[PDB]
RNA sequence: GAGGUGUCAGAAAAGUUACCAUAGGGAUAACUGGCUUGUGGCGGCCAAGCGUUCAUAGCGACGUCGCUUUUUGAUCCUUCG
RNA sequence: AUCUCUCAAAUAAUAACGGAGGUGUCCCAAGGCCAGCUCAGUGCGGACAGAAACCACACAUAGAGCAAAAGGGCAAAUGCUG
RNA sequence: GAUUAGAGGCCUUAGGGUCGAAACGAUCUUAACCUAUUCUCAAACUUUAAAUGGGUAAGAACCUUAACUUUCUUGAUAUGAAGAUCAAGGUUAUGAUAUAAAUGUCCCAGUGGGCCACUUUUGGUAAGCAGAACUGGCGCUGUGGGAUGAACCAAACGUAAUGUUACGUGCCCAAAUUAACAACUCAUGCAGAUACCAUGAAAGGCGUUGGUUGCUUAAAACAGCAGGACGGUGAUCAUGGAAGUCGAAAUCCGCUAAGGAGUGUGUAACAACUCACCUGCCGAAGCAACUAGCCCUUAAAAUGGAUGGCGCUUAAGUUGUAU
RNA sequence: GCCAACGACCAUACCACGCUGAAUACAUCGGUUCUCGUCCGAUCACCGAAAUUAAGCAGCGUCGCGGGCGGUUAGUACUUAGAUGGGGGACCGCUUGGGAACACCGCGUGUUGUUGGCCU
């Protein structure tokens, strides 16, 4: 059926086809009030891969939006943690990464020093006086759901302990018992640490030698055992207190016209005589059985 | 009810609808709006004739039943009864506008003077166009003598001044008759029944290799 | 009584008999109706403007002060 | 059309992907009356899967079977991994899993309908009542969850879309049942 | 265009023109010509213009004083043109009077004026 | 027997013209309008919870009011004869800009530049506008394909 | 704020005068004229047929289009001193 | 008095005892707003299984729903559910 | 939405069947269905879309530039926004005018019933009726012109002399029966005559005068007067006759320049019998429908009288036009 | 030449089908102790990788649909303005200037922001 079907037809943008945006969420969430005139609005970005989690720093304008700030997993490396990319342990040193590396763009590295020694501490930063008014941050949750436990709200958990500037509640943490907090603030400190993931590995540790060729693999092949994990977060979080390297590279360049590579498209002469190829077999097939 | 045939001689009324919403309206009567072989193929019938009219001219709902009976009978007293296709190319949508006057008999007495006027239906009529194509007979090339003396009568039917098309098309057909010949040779011009198809080359491939299939086996 | 009534006759001519007028024209229009304070926060400003001689030139030099503002190009 | 294959080989388009996974198990109780009917069909399902039983608040009022909106006329359930394959084969012996040839949807998926649900190694306990009952299993392939992730949800194309074939090969080639085609 | 009839003079309309039935308006009067000095002495400064010759240069040949240059002029009382006029009725080009006639406004002028 | 009132006849004009249902787009979220940026007021149907009555749509204006997500106007509308001011407000979707300013912006910064070049030789300024006049007298060689090239009717009879 | 004004900017309100007495009105009829003609008297046309046969002597269906002002309404243009 | 669709000749405005109608209600959720989750249908289906119920899977541009007339908008909503 | 025609179909929705016990084999058909179309339509349907007319704008009340201001919800340049104040700046920025522009009172006397034509247009079959939107006019307005007539078309009216024009010249009528004609049109009881406007339709004409397209003729056509015109075959269809003939299935030919199972007077048989046809005869145009100027039929009122009267007719007439 | 995140314009970007995809990745895939929702660890959620390039996605092919856009249709249709222009009216012919469209033919099948990273 539906031929005529596509001609009334049309489409919901480009990235709700990709499943990349909602539009109900960012409109209202970039909604600038229009008496301040192009003052930004400037959100933080969230997003996650199976893989690799990520933070980015944007505000919109007319053409577009500019981001300012990034971040991903991939940096964590260069601050002693190889795996386990996908921890809210490893949720929290990546907001802690732009925390400071805002610092550095603005000159803020001094003041706003933040949340320092983190035990699971309800801490929003109070606005300085008699001086630079402090940088506010707004929270998306992209697509994802924000239910109390989500590992977006850990992105900003670093971020919030770094220093950053967010009208901020406590309800939406996990750890936080929904019946009825009782606000276990060590928790955190269990996530932050990693021992909510740590345990797992000791809880594990004398049951199955297969668990750890199952899910928290990798670790046996390079000693990890699940006693030191939280000072590998301890000496990153002052590394990274200390500078974020602000992704230096200079390759410069293998990249142009490698190899072509993905097929240029076949112009005018070359699509009729293709079809011309292919019109003179076909008399040339009833030529055959004459 | 059934008012005398001088009162709808222009178009000057609204173009009237038919609803779905106004219940009430009463039967046109022509369910038949071409006669003669209609199971013929295009092969059959390559002459092609109309009658037309030259006005904006409001034309009744009744001669063109008229239009179908009075030729019928000359036609199948003069050529056989198949040799031909009538087409009434014409549908009586529009509406004429009344106020029925049964207001006898005393047990009534009210209505209207002239409040108020709504309307009611009791018929149908036709708008035309200058050189609107009406009344229309596909047959062979042997019985132009056939159809335009029995189109006189069709004629005077139909009011005012008509004038009288001798096609140069192929039939009913959208294809004149010396361009019929050339493209229909190979594959270009597939037959169908009243009609043609016109180009089979978009597409993309296959109805035209299937068109290619069969001409040359 | 149905005689003719409801109808805009002869009215059009009889307005563009005197010249159809934009309101007056004017220069500082009235100010009413909108934000009623952002309007008295230029009040604060408007008595703010007092130097056209003396602290004009007074501040350039506490601009050098802090040696410059190159840190906060962005924000 | 007018696509060049040449199979590089990285594929011989064979089976790592293509491995037809069961996605689930439709379980029903289509009871046509609510009350004692539905709580007797109730504690069933409690121990054929040891799952809650998810019921259902009927459409309208056909009036031709006195059922109306809302009514709780029936019983469902699902149940998908690890409990599936066993729940099956307790039915393929009353089913003699030799079946027949529709039975069958092109989806890839089919079902079918039993009488006597106490054949599959239960008590039959007199005060519970006999029911008959109708069964919906669900193969796949695993990627399937893309038309329903919440996120960079798409569709599937011709494959790793199933036809009735596949579950027919797959019915045919372990389990052993022959299509009978009658 | 229904109710004007406008051409496009030669040389000896326009000299004749602002001669014969030409009047002119300095202080928002009419008081014709007389003399020369009816252009000079209301012309002479900011504008270059002091014999009637000369206000035919920036009108014949057309000029950037030329916009001056005949709101400078009341307009004429042209006199009624004997042998007629032709019909009065259409456009010049069915029937024949007003509109853009543009070349034969010349044997008009030498009636009309 | 009735306009009279508040959103009669708005068969055509007050909906979405084809092909544009659905979600808004977010650039009109995003623009910024002072005090003298001159506005257009005209319909949508995206947003409902404002609109200028059945009269104003297709009509343009100033800007003094600068608010939270809103736009208050002067526009000129015909009474019988009192052609008064109107102040409006309305949500931000409902309104386009002029770009009848906009051509006459880059009439400026010509004319501060074309003056500019003007300030080496002196004349001449020639900055005013002025349409298209009487060209020129030509000579035109055929050159090209000589006369006749006679196209003269007979089309009727068909 | 509410109790209330639906003849909706707000009187509390049933009849008829063939005994009826007044200001007036053609801004408003019955009667007389007047343009119009659904109505009806009134012809034309083409012939489906009838007329034993024969369409057209006389007829003329189905439909086609036209005048008069006898009525029949229409309308309110004139006369309500 | 009062509301829509036209009547309306593409700004708006506007006629007669012109046409189609509507209203003197109704809702603590049918409101406020976050959350999940998408209907009209139609295909192949599945003990008792048709016009019969219920579950499953595909196509589902809105052909629905939105208290009420008629227009208009409406698709991770302004609908279903919570 | 509503809507006409069939077609294309594996169809299995399948209705009648059919070869079959039914068919589950097979076969059409008819209803469904889809696919491609197709005839037409829309005041309350829209995928595009006009002209006319809506709206703002076309700078010195500017345009760029500084750093100041902000008692602020916004924002650390303690940004931005607006404000005051310096710095640079052409000739001011589309045309054409301004019979002068610009405003506050008396709410100032009136008036709050209208009419008409063109287009656009509802109500009604309709009207010199009603009901309107956009203009112009009539009431308020005379006026020159269609005799006449508030509106039609010229022009909008201080007192005067001259000269000259938008309707019309046979004459009452002021001006041509033009040192301007080409054709037009015959009317037996209103031939026609200057837009609204005071009339005339459906359908013909060996009435005329212009045409387009068909044919055909000089191997002499038409009209016009000469010769033949049946048999093979009463083979045959038709017996109320068929034998050539009410009507014919058929079906050729023989004969021959030309004679056909035949053209014939509501000829019931044979027949009688002339056509068709060919040639004689005469020898330059003829004939078929077609189209459209006027006259022509149409088309009938009551007091006796109307292009406005007298009247006209290779015009004073209907048409294109010279001066 | 790509890949991601965020987009922007929101079909040249879509859909049907076929083909490819180096790296980076995206994904796919795997488990259920905690956060955590669940009838159902599939959608959601937490842990992280064995296996995978099949799909998705990207890139491309189709006298593909669709849509974009050009050229003709066509100065045709309608039309503002004007008349002592005809016609029995209907309706049309001119003067005045704006002036279309579906169909019909062709061309094209995402452009791009910043932020990284990859390098066939």
């Amino acid at each position: 059926k539906n031929k005529q079907y596509f001609k009334r037809y049309q489409v919901k943008f480009r990235r709700r086809r990709e499943g990349k945006t909602d539009y109900y969420a960012r409109k209202r969430l970039t909604f600038q009030d229009k008496n301040k005139y192009n003052t930004p609005k400037y959100r933080l970005i969230v997003r996650l891969s199976n893989k690799d989690i990520t933070v980015q720093i944007a505000y919109a304008r007319i053409e577009g939006d500019r981001v300012v700030c990034a971040a991903y997993s991939h940096e964590l490396p260069k601050y002693g943690i190889q795996v386990g990319l996908t921890n809210y342990a490893a949720a929290y040193c990546t907001g802690l990464l732009v925390a400071r590396r805002v610092l550095n763009k603005l000159g803020l590295d001094s003041l706003y020093a933040g949340c320092t020694e983190v035990t699971g501490e309800e801490f929003n930063v109070e606005p300085v006086d008699d001086g630079p008014g402090a940088f506010r941050c707004f929270l998306d949750v992209g697509l994802a759901r924000t239910t109390t436990g989500a590992r977006v709200f850990g992105a900003m958990k670093g971020a919030v302990d770094g220093g950053l500037n967010i009208p901020h509640s406590v309800k939406r943490f996990p750890g936080y018992s929904a019946e009825t907090k009782s606000f276990n603030a060590d928790v955190h400190r269990a996530h932050i640490f990693g021992q909510h993931v740590a345990d797992y590995m000791r809880s594990l540790e004398e049951e199955d030698e297969e668990s750890f060729k199952r899910q928290f693999s990798r670790y046996i092949k390079l000693g990890i055992r699940a006693d030191d994990l939280e000072d590998i977060y301890k000496k990153a979080h002052q590394a990274i207190r200390n500078d974020p390297t602000h992704k230096v590279t200079a390759k410069k360049s293998s990249a142009v016209t490698k190899k072509r590579w993905n097929a240029k498209k076949l112009t005018n002469e070359q699509r009729k005589t293709k079809i011309a190829a292919h019109k003179a077999a076909y008399v040339a097939k009833l030529q055959s059985e004459t | 009810g059934r008012r005398p045939a001088r009162c709808y001689r222009y178009c000057k009324n609204k173009p009237y609808p038919k609803s779905r919403f106004c219940r009430g309206v009463p039967d046109p009567k022509i369910r038949i709006f071409d006669l003669g072989r209609k199971k013929a193929t295009v092969e059959d019938f390559p002459l092609c004739v109309h009658l037309v009219s030259d006005e904006y001219e409001q034309l009744s709902s009744e001669a063109l039943e008229a239009g179908r009976i009075c030729c019928n009978k000359y036609l199948v007293k003069y050529c056989g009864k198949d040799q031909f296709h009538i087409r009434m190319r014409l549908h009586p949508f529009h509406v004429i506008r009344i106020n029925k006057m049964l207001s006898c008999a005393g047990a009534d007495r009210l209505q209207t003077g002239m409040r108020g006027a709504f309307g009611k239906p009791q018929g149908t009529v036709a708008r035309v166009r200058i050189g609107q194509p009406i009344m229309s007979v596909r047959s062979s090339d042997r019985y132009k003598a056939q159809v335009i003396e029995a189109l006189r009568r069709a004629k005077f039917k139909f009011p005012g001044r008509q004038k009288i098309y001798v096609s140069k098309k192929w039939g009913f057909t959208k294809y004149e008759r010396e361009r019929y010949e050339e493209l229909r040779d190979d594959n270009r011009l597939e037959p169908d029944g009243c009609n043609v198809k016109y180009r089979p080359e978009h597409g993309p491939i296959a109805a035209w290799e299937k068109a290619q299939r069969d001409v040359y086996a | 009584a149905k005689s003719k009534n409801h109808t805009n006759h002869n009215q059009n001519k009889k307005a563009h008999r005197n010249g159809i007028k934009r309101p007056l024209r004017k220069r500082h229009e009235s100010t009413l109706g909108m934000d009623v304070k952002f309007l008295i926060n230029q009040r604060y400003a408007r008595k703010g403007n007092l130097s056209r001689e003396e602290s004009v030139k007074r501040y350039n030099e506490r601009i050098a002060s802090q040696k410059g503002k190159p840190k906060p190009v962005t924000l | 059309m007018a696509a060049v294959t040449k199979k590089i080989k990285r594929d011989p388009a064979k089976n790592p992907m293509r491995d037809l996974h069961i996605r689930k198990l439709c379980l029903n109780i289509c009871v046509g009356e609510s009350g004692d009917r539905l709580t007797r069909a109730a504690k069933v399902l409690e121990q054929l899967t040891g799952q809650q039983p998810v019921f259902s608040k009927a459409r309208y009022t056909v009036r031709s079977f006195g059922i109306r909106r809302n009514e709780k006329i029936a019983v469902h359930c699902t149940v998908r991994g690890a409990k599936a394959e066993e729940i099956l084969e307790r039915g393929l012996k009353v089913r003699e899993y030799e079946l027949r040839r529709e039975n069958f949807s092109s989806t890839g998926n089919f079902g079918f309908g039993i009488q006597e649900h106490i054949d599959l190694g239960i008590k039959y306990d007199p005060s519970i009542g006999i029911y008959g009952l109708d069964f919906y299993v669900v193969l796949g392939r695993p990627g399937y969850n893309v038309n329903h992730r919440k996120r960079k949800s798409g569709t599937v194309g011709f494959q790793h879309r199933l036809t009735k074939e596949d579950a027919m090969k797959w019915f045919q080639q372990k389990y052993d049942g022959i299509i009978l085609n009658t | 265009e229904p109710y004007i009839t406008w051409g496009y003079p030669n040389l000896k309309s326009v000299r004749e023109l602002i001669y014969k039935r030409g009047f002119v308006k300095h202080n928002r009067q009419r008081v014709p010509i007389t003399d020369n000095f009816v252009i000079e002495r209301k012309l002479r400064q900011a504008h270059q213009i002091q014999c009637v010759e000369d206000l035919v240069h920036e009108i014949f040949t057309v000029g950037p004083n030329f916009k001056y240059a005949s709101n400078f002029l009341w307009p004429f009382k042209l006199n009624t043109p004997t042998g007629g006029w032709r019909k009065k009725a259409n456009h010049y080009v069915n029937g024949g009077d007003f509109g853009n006639r543009e070349d034969q406004i010349n044997r008009l002028l030498r009636k009309m004026v | 027997t009735n306009s009279k009132g508040y959103r009669r006849g708005t068969r055509d004009m007050f909906s979405r013209p084809f092909r544009k249902h659905g979600v808004i787009p977010l650039s009109t979220y995003m623009r910024v309008f002072k005090i003298g940026d001159i506005v257009d007021i005209k319909g949508h149907g995206a947003v409902q919870k404002g609109l200028p009555y059945k009269a104003y749509h297709g009509k343009t204006g100033r800007i003094f009011n600068v608010t939270q997500h809103a736009v208050g106007v002067i526009v000129n509308k015909r009474v019988r004869g009192k052609i008064l001011a109107k102040r409006v407000n309305v949500r931000i979707e409902h309104i386009h800009h002029s770009k009848c300013r906009e051509d006459f912006l880059r009439r400026v910064k010509e004319n501060e530049r074309l003056l500019k070049e003007a300030k080496e030789k002196g004349q001449w300024v020639s900055l005013k506008r002025q349409p298209e006049q009487p060209k020129k007298a030509h000579f035109v060689k055929k050159l090209e394909e000589p006369i006749a090239l006679a196209p003269i009717p007979y089309e009727f009879i068909a």
